[PDB]
């Protein structure tokens, strides 16, 4: 009902040094993995690339990914980081 | 040819007509403001945008 986890990575573009992670939310569900695992993954991606010290710099973005009539079965939430 | 031994009469016909066609048209006359998603290596911009309108009942 109000339990979700497992926020993973979805994009790592060296051009502009942008890392994007995504996580899922069911219809009547919430999601906040740990507020720190996303930072760790972003830092790992930046280190893998030529940058480092990822910064959140933004706010979560939620766009529906599954449509069932006038509803939203699943919602995708994105976290952006700017490697520096 | 004393009888109708040589009397002859014959007719034959063969008519064929085939046709085919297909059409496909589409038009779009809107204006939408989009946001850049990422900057490519050559400088091209990946743009994504969305607009939701609820006039009434939908
Ligand atoms: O010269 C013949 O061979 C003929 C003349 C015709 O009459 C022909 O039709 C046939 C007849 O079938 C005899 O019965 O005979």
């Amino acid at each position: 009902c109000t339990i979700t986890r497992q926020a993973q990575v979805s994009e790592a573009s060296p051009i502009s040094g942008i890392v994007r992670l995504t996580y899922n939310q069911p219809l009547f569900f919430t999601s906040r993995t740990d507020d720190y695992v996303s930072h760790g993954t972003a830092t790992r991606e930046c280190q893998q690339m030529g940058y480092a010290d990822a910064v959140s710099f933004g706010q979560p973005v939620g766009t529906c990914s599954i449509y069932a009539g006038s509803l939203c079965l699943n919602t995708r939430f994105t976290l952006s980081w700017q490697c520096r | 040819f004393g009888n109708s031994r040589a009397d002859m009469e014959a007719s034959g016909g063969n008519s064929f007509n085939g046709k085919g066609g297909a059409n496909a048209s589409n038009t779009f006359s809107g204006t939408l403001t989009v946001t850049v998603d990422q900057v490519l290596a050559n400088g091209n911009l990946h743009v994504v945008g969305e607009k939701q309108i609820a006039i009434n009942q939908g």
